[PDB]
């Protein structure tokens, strides 16, 4: 049900209803989870992880924070030590102005900046299942903690080009993400129950494709499915969305990875 | 013999008076067309109970039932035309417009239109699904 609490594995309060932040108090009352939209059954995937079929991925990439890789024979854990405090707090607060590019960056490119210069390993594509894998891990490792993103100071500029893109309406449908999840969340289309799209849950996994899935990637979807041509994946366009998008969840509990339709 | 998108004769309230075509409009095709996403793609925003087959309609559009006793045809085809000129900053696409999109896509490819950009239903299309809405009397 819509205000049935989600808790995982018994000790993992999520915090899935929230008072809308003020940015967007304007548009609606409260920002809720998407999980919030969906089916008994399916919220109960993410009730527990030996259910949660995107928790098999999270394992494999605990692996591979063990694992040396690149010419530098080093592993994550070799700088960051052990996951569940290197990345602890880590997903509340990214996309985030990272000073030493002088940008807005996401939590994928600050993966593959470390993988090819400092570890000496080839880049993992940015949509890709190594990738996905990897940031569920470090979402997974802040599930209970508010999403936190900042929107002003140097990230200013960002966040408002991502709104902007949020209220563009795109394809030959001519829609934005508001069209559908602002106007309408609370209303199916077609089988779909609308939320509003927040992405506090992400990578999800997808009972659709049975597999995680990237923010970019639904990102992608989204677009394409106005009829539109989508941005490119880890475009300066989808980093701006995502800083964006992410901010409409705050308050919202890290839930990642979640379970969807 | 059609009038093309950019020949459409709309009048202030966004109605469409004449024909997309002479080809007189197919109730029955009509019907067909409104529930293939490719094309129409209705039932995803519209219930139309009459399609008691229908099958998961959804509900951002308002149920379409008696439509055809509320609405002149004229405000139909217009609505099918642009429904924006109807319903401004409507969700609803606009299915006869060829112009003015930002990042118009190939269907769901992701690949951008080079070229003619082509209407999302053809006249005969709307001119069918109209000749179904007007059985909608209820
Ligand atoms: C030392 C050689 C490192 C290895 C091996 C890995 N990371 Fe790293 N990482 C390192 C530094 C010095 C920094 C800070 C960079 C900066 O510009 O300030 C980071 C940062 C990250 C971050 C950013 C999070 C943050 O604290 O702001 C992420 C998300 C990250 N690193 C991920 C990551 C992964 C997944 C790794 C294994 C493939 C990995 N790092 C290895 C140094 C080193
Ligand atoms: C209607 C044609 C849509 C437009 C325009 C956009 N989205 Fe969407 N989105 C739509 C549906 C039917 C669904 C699935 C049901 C649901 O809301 O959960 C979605 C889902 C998402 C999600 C997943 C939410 C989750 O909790 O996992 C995200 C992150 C999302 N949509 C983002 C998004 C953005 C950024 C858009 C603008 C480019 C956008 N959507 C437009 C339908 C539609
Ligand atoms: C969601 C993206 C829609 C799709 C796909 C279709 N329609 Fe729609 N329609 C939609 C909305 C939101 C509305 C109401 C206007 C508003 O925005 O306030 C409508 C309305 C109509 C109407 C008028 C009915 C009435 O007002 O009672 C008609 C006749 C209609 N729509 C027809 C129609 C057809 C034939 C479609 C498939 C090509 C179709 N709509 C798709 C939203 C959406």
């Amino acid at each position: 049900g819509p205000d049935d609490p989600l808790v995982i594995n018994g000790e993992i309060e999520i915090v899935t209803r929230a008072p809308t932040p003020a940015h967007l108090a304007d548009r609606f009352d409260e920002i809720r989870s998407g999980w919030t939209f969906r089916t008994d059954d399916t919220q109960a995937l993410e009730m527990d992880d030996f259910e949660n079929s995107g928790m098999v991925f999270v394992e494999e990439a605990r692996a591979v924070w063990d694992r040396p890789e690149g010419t530098e024979g080093k592993a994550c854990a070799d700088c960051h030590g052990a996951v569940d405090d290197g990345m602890y707090g880590l997903r509340a607060v990214y996309p985030k102005y990272v000073e030493s590019a002088g940008k807005v960056r996401t939590v994928e490119q600050m993966i593959n900046a470390c993988r090819t210069s400092r570890m000496g390993a080839p880049e993992w594509d940015y949509i890709g299942p190594d990738m996905t894998a990897m940031v569920a891990l470090i979402a997974s490792v802040s599930r209970g903690m508010p999403v936190s993103v900042a929107i002003d100071g140097p990230a200013q500029s960002t966040w408002e080009k991502g709104r902007e893109i949020y209220y563009t309406r795109y394809g030959q449908l001519d829609l934005s993400c508001a069209s559908c999840h602002e106007q309408y969340f609370d209303h199916y289309i077609r089988a779909d129950h609308l939320s509003q799209g927040q992405i506090n849950g992400f990578p999800s996994y997808r009972l659709k494709n049975a597999r995680l899935n990237a923010v970019h990637d639904r990102f992608r979807g989204c677009i394409r499915d106005t009829r539109g041509v989508p941005f490119a994946v880890g475009s300066p366009e989808f980093v701006a969305l995502e800083l964006y998008v992410a901010s409409r969840g705050n308050g919202l509990s890290v839930e990642g990875p979640s379970v969807r339709n | 013999a059609e009038v093309a998108p950019g020949d459409v004769a709309i009048d202030g309230q966004g109605h469409v008076a004449r024909p997309l075509t002479d080809a007189p409009g197919d109730p029955v095709e009509g019907r067909r067309l409104m529930t293939d996403r490719s094309v129409g793609n209705c039932i995803a925003c519209h219930e139309v109970t009459e399609m008691a087959d229908a099958q998961f309609p959804g509900t951002v559009g308002p149920s379409l039932d008696g439509v055809a006793a509320r609405y002149p045809e004229a405000m139909i085809r217009g609505i099918l035309v642009n429904s924006k000129n109807v319903f401004p900053e409507t969700v609803m696409p606009a299915y006869y417009r060829v112009e003015g999109f930002n990042r118009p896509g190939i269907a769901f490819t992701s690949k951008p239109i080079e070229g003619e950009i082509r209407p999302l239903m053809t006249a005969g299309q709307i001119e069918d699904v109209v000749a179904y809405l007007m059985t909608l009397t209820q």
